[PDB]
RNA sequence: AUCAGAGUGGCGCAGCGGAAGCGUGGUGGGCCCAUAACCCACAGGUCCCAGGAUCGAAACCUGGCUCUGAUACCA
RNA sequence: AUGUAAA
RNA sequence: GGGCGGAAGACAUUGUCAGGUGGGGAGUUUGGCUGGGGCGGCCAAUCUGUUAAAAGAUAACGCAGGUGUCCUAAGAUGAGCUCAACGAGAACAGAAAUCUCGUGUGGAACAAAAGGGUAAAAGCUCGUUUGAUUCUGAUUUCCAGUACGAAUACGAACCGUGAAAGCGUGGCCUAUCGAUCCUUUAGAUCUUCGGAGUUUGAAGCUAGAGGUGUCAGAAAAGUUACCACAGGGAUUACUGGCUUGUGGCAGCCAAGCGUUCAUAGCGACGUUGCUUUUUGAUCCUUCGAUGUCGGCUCUUCCUAUCAUUGCGAAGCAGAAUUCACCAAGUGUUGGAUUGUUCACCCACCAAUAGGGAACGUGAGCUGGGUUUAGACCGUCGUGAGACAGGUUAGUUUUACCCU
RNA sequence: CCGACUUUGUGAAAUGA
RNA sequence: GUGAUUUCUGCCCAGUGCUCUGAAUGUCAAAGUGAAGAAAUUCAACCAAGCGCGGGUAAACGGCGGGAGUAACUAUGACUC
RNA sequence: AAACUUUAAAUAGGUAGGAUGGCGCGGCUGCUUCGGUGAGCCGUGCCAUGGAAUCGGGUGCUCCAAGUGGGCCAUUUUUGGUAAGCAGAACUGGCGAUGCGGGAUGAACCGGAAGCCGGGUUACGGUGCCCAACUGCGCGCUAACCUAGAACCCACAAAGG
RNA sequence: UCGUUCGUCUGACUUGGGUAUAGGGGCGAAAGACUAAUCGAACCAUCUAGUAGCUGGUUCCCUCCGAAGUUUCCCUCAGGA
RNA sequence: UUGAAACACGGACCAAGGAGUCUGACAUGCGUGCGAGUCGACGGGUUCUGAAACCUGGGAUGCGCAAGGAAGCUGACGAGC
């Protein structure tokens, strides 16, 4: 599935309130930092005996996700997001169709 | 020991031995879920009765 | 499972050493100035069947050097001992089958036994019947020999270490066959309880890791780590290889 | 009985939609007194029977068949 | 590699 | 000479953290539906058609199928055009290449399964595009009138396209999907860090994503024949019961066989039954126990008659033999092999017909088989172990009660 | 099994800073 | 582990396991090292054993195939693919 | 022709049958229209013999809570199955929870549902004896040398002579 | 346990007493055998009136009203909301 | 239990013992006291049969009288058919 580099649609920014040009990217998930609460929780859960005291996941069954789509307005400079429908190859900015 | 059973044998029974309860008929019908610009109009001329 | 036989052994219950007739540890002389410095002469006096060991025993009565005694001692025969000889002790000892003597007069390619290895630890290698060590070499330069063992292994120690020269007497024993499991209990009772010995595979799974089955079998590498921990290490340890050894793997 | 597998050159097997080959055999020559062997060339097939989609099948899937292999237990 | 049974 | 004599030597080693290995050991798990359970399959989420009995709802391991995707166009819209096929024609050109005219109710296409819908369109080509946007409610479908998914109709913006009406909050409609906690991201020039401040961090609020397919969402492999417990006839294997496909037994028709002659004796193609000694099917009684194969023993009963008494028919010359009739009174054997019922042989015989009685008969026997614990082989399993594979050893309790 | 810290002091060179 | 004596123990080190070697530029903890920071902290380099790469080992656990054609009667298949 | 239909029933489905209705007057609107144009509301005044039959007090409103969530049979429609006293559905009733009279005997077939008694009359079913009631009045067929035949379910008989 | 019949009997033989090993431990010529009539984990006391969606029982009278085996969800179908 | 006289289980007989209780929180229904208040419950004083009774404090103890927010914070301007 191709999506276009650069959309219009709507920023809600107090400062735009109107359909302006937002560059587009795709959202990839930010990395684990070692001290949100939940984490110095788990940490100190974890520490200690009795082992693995969370739950861990493995019955994996989806393969595909969906992408959510980081537009930013060329006009204030501040992001807003959209998630599309689940796909599994995915491009922006592909050769258009023929 | 099939445990998947199903019929609607009795069920008319249960359903009309207290009746089938109709709801009591309103003057002064509800307006909610109404056309809002419908509405907004029927509010403020009350608003301006005299 | 249960403890493993194996396991069972290190406990000391039955399985300590049947040494009810057993005549006393079998070694040197506690080492001192005149066997430093000379010679002591002793005599042998009795050559003593030891049970449970298949060398015999020589007694030899020292004379005490400063008090004024007997030292029944009490040696590892070597082959050639007998009765009246007379057996000198100490570093200018000369080089005759019962004296012992220090590595640093034991000629290159000499035959030696109950070898220390501390000087003064009183006899440790070449003991069992029939085995010797041979001094391969000497450096002098830090006062130390080799020998190789009866293992076929090589070993530095200091040259104050004393030997008997000779080999221990009893050789070839292990030669004939038993031919009977009563000649092998009559083996074992004197030594210790270690006989019969049961296949692991006709076990069941919680006393043996080869255990159980419908079948007999191991039903895994009967190769086991050298780490593996107590009770699993059973089997064949940290084993190089296995199957019938042939070639130069022979040597 | 179900579950799979393979059906492709005369033989045994490759094969990922543009679509036919590997080894061996067949054919005509050459070396040879002659046959091999070897050297140079030449022809190949209803891609198991009936369909469908599909730029586009022999392959994807579905029906019709033959051989082969599996799991078939507590009473 | 090998060499009509048909004299 | 203030060293007992050596060997190693600030390495081993003790103490604590840190990583790998660790069924040696501990703890626990080892889903559900199911014409018993296991294996198979998904009938657990979920779509279309049918069953579904002309509103709705409607089940089964019912039927025929589908889905976990694909798409910046295959979304929005505006304009223009007509699709499959068929008739006739046109250099190479033919059944089929491209062109032209006619007819063409859709027999085409609409991404996919099926159903429904459409012809100046919902289809084909082109134009400009991003409504596949923002906020929060309503309503339907499921339904407890809960959530989710999806869908519809308004509202307040901002927009696209068209000259305009209008259409447009994704795909022509019906399936294509995700709660709590946690992490991560977007936003206000927001709040808190509670002694007041500056200043990184952390938690907040609103809206998203990472996923639970057992799909209203535990983190989880086997075996037990050495087995234990609470239970179950809600549930199997024996008996019986209903059923009788399968098994056995008998008719009707008559194409033909019977050297000429359908019916002496058959009787294909079809068809009508009977029976309940097999098996299938079910799971109604029985799981706080009904002792489970066979043989031995003994008795009784059935006729669907093998022999024997009397008869009828013949492809009955005599002998033998075949078909049927009233007939169940009497009879139906000794043995090799097998644990066998069954089977098959040898011999006698007038004949060696078939059947039931809880597949008669274990407080009547026997324990060969089977059906515990020992053990062995063969295949499977990495293994503990499995075998509706073969083998060998393996306790048979009580009557004195009523009839 | 292994590394680091620790008991753990004394002094010498070679490569690195 | 097999289980007197006689006789003999064929092939496989790809699978699982065991074991040996570490040039070193794969992966790799705590500690210690450097940089940024106002500091918490973050980052990078270094980085043991172990795995990974490379050898051996079956009297270690174990395993040891199909399909076609062919002899001058037929069959069968010494032979071939 | 269950997954075909032009046509197209029967039974079953929905709604309406007035007092919660209309008409006049004069007012509001920030909605609507070219516009008093509409839409609705607001105040007031008038009307409206009760707007088919029958029947009758109501879940009208709410609170707290029990037990249940194994079903089974029947007439009819119906899916799998060769069928089943089988498995699964649709409408209703029954048994379960229920006695009583009849079908000899039977949970659900026929009649019928009940305080305890006296009197009368019936339903289903019967009147030869058991056993309360007729060996009643009539008319036909059957003669069974097989156990003639004799109750809705119901305890079967078929093809064929 | 009894009877007749059997295995072995100079041997890895039979046996008395003392002594050693005591429970996830012991000991086992290996049967999961033996460890006081108890062993695929003894006995005793305590936590302990362990838990059970499972089986059985659940005690006086009259009066009146009086059902359900059905929808939806749940590792849910012997249960519960 | 869908179905019991059951060839379903328990039950030989008698006597006595024998099974929805008590406690903390909550809820609806009802009674009683007071009623924008109500509680005297922990304490104190008294109490000549008393572990009872009676008095006392509360001007903020609990609940209620005010809610919305996550928090900073804000907090009901007086009703018509
Ligand atoms: C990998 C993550 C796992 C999962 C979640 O962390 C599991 C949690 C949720 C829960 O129920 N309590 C727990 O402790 C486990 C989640 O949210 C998914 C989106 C993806
Ligand atoms: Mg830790
Ligand atoms: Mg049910
Ligand atoms: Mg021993
Ligand atoms: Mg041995
Ligand atoms: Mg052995
Ligand atoms: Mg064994
Ligand atoms: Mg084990
Ligand atoms: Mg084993
Ligand atoms: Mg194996
Ligand atoms: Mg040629
Ligand atoms: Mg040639
Ligand atoms: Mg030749
Ligand atoms: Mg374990
Ligand atoms: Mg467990
Ligand atoms: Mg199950
Ligand atoms: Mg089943
Ligand atoms: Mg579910
Ligand atoms: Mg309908
Ligand atoms: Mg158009
Ligand atoms: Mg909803
Ligand atoms: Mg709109
Ligand atoms: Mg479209
Ligand atoms: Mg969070
Ligand atoms: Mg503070
Ligand atoms: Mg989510
Ligand atoms: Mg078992
Ligand atoms: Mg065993
Ligand atoms: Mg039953
Ligand atoms: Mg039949
Ligand atoms: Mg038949
Ligand atoms: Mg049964
Ligand atoms: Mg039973
Ligand atoms: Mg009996
Ligand atoms: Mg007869
Ligand atoms: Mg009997
Ligand atoms: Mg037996
Ligand atoms: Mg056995
Ligand atoms: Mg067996
Ligand atoms: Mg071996
Ligand atoms: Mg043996
Ligand atoms: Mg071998
Ligand atoms: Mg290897
Ligand atoms: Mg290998
Ligand atoms: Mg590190
Ligand atoms: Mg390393
Ligand atoms: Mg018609
Ligand atoms: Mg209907
Ligand atoms: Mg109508
Ligand atoms: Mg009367
Ligand atoms: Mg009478
Ligand atoms: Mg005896
Ligand atoms: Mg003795
Ligand atoms: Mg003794
Ligand atoms: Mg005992
Ligand atoms: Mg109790
Ligand atoms: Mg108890
Ligand atoms: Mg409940
Ligand atoms: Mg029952
Ligand atoms: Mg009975
Ligand atoms: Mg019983
Ligand atoms: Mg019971
Ligand atoms: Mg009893
Ligand atoms: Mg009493
Ligand atoms: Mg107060
Ligand atoms: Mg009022
Ligand atoms: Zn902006």
């Amino acid at each position: 599935v191709n999506v276009p580099k650069t959309k219009k649609t709507y920023c809600k920014n107090k400062e735009c309130k109107k359909h302006t040009l937002h560059k587009v990217t795709q959202y990839k998930k930010g990395k684990d930092s070692l001290s949100a609460q939940g984490k110095r929780r788990y940490d100190r859960k974890q520490s200690g005996y009795g082992g693995q005291t969370k739950p861990v996941f493995h019955k994996k069954a989806k393969t595909t996700k969906k992408i959510v789509l980081k537009l930013q307005c060329q006009s204030c400079k501040h992001y807003s997001q959209r998630a599309i429908k689940r796909c599994k190859h995915f491009e922006i900015g592909g050769d258009k169709k023929g | 020991a099939k445990s998947k059973n199903h019929t609607a044998h009795n069920q008319s029974y249960k359903a009309h031995r207290n009746g089938i309860k109709k709801p009591k008929r309103q003057r002064q019908a509800s307006t909610k879920g109404m056309d809002p610009k419908f509405l907004r109009n029927l509010r403020y001329s009350r608003k301006h009765n005299v | 499972g249960r403890v493993i036989r194996a396991q069972r052994k290190g406990a000391g219950s039955v399985f300590k050493s049947h040494t009810h007739h057993r005549k006393g540890p079998a070694r040197f002389r506690s080492l001192d100035f005149g066997e430093r410095n000379g010679y002591l002469k002793g005599v042998v006096t009795d050559v003593i069947h030891d049970p449970g060991r298949g060398a015999p025993l020589a007694k030899v009565t020292f004379r005490h050097p400063f008090r004024y005694k007997h030292q029944k001692e009490l040696f590892v025969a070597a082959e050639g001992m007998y009765t009246g000889q007379f057996v000198y002790c100490g570093r200018r000892a000369t080089l005759s089958v019962g004296n012992v003597l220090p590595l640093r007069s034991v000629p290159e390619g000499g035959v030696i036994c109950n070898v220390e290895h501390h000087v003064g630890d009183r006899g440790v290698f070449a003991r069992a019947s029939g085995d010797y060590a041979i001094v391969i070499s000497h450096n002098p330069d830090n006062g130390t020999s080799r020998i190789k063992l009866p293992s076929g292994a090589k070993k530095i120690v200091p040259s104050s270490c004393r030997a008997m020269i000779g080999q221990v007497a009893g050789g070839g024993r292990t030669e004939k066959p038993m031919l009977k499991a009563g000649n092998a209990y009559h083996k074992y009772r004197v030594k210790r309880n270690s006989w019969p010995k049961v296949r692991g595979v006709a076990m069941n799974p919680v006393e043996h890791p080869h255990g159980g089955g419908n079948h007999q079998h191991i039903g895994h590498a009967s190769t086991v780590r050298r780490d593996a921990p107590p009770g699993q290490k059973v089997g064949l340890i940290a084993a190089r290889r296995t199957g019938r050894l042939r070639g130069q793997a022979a040597a």
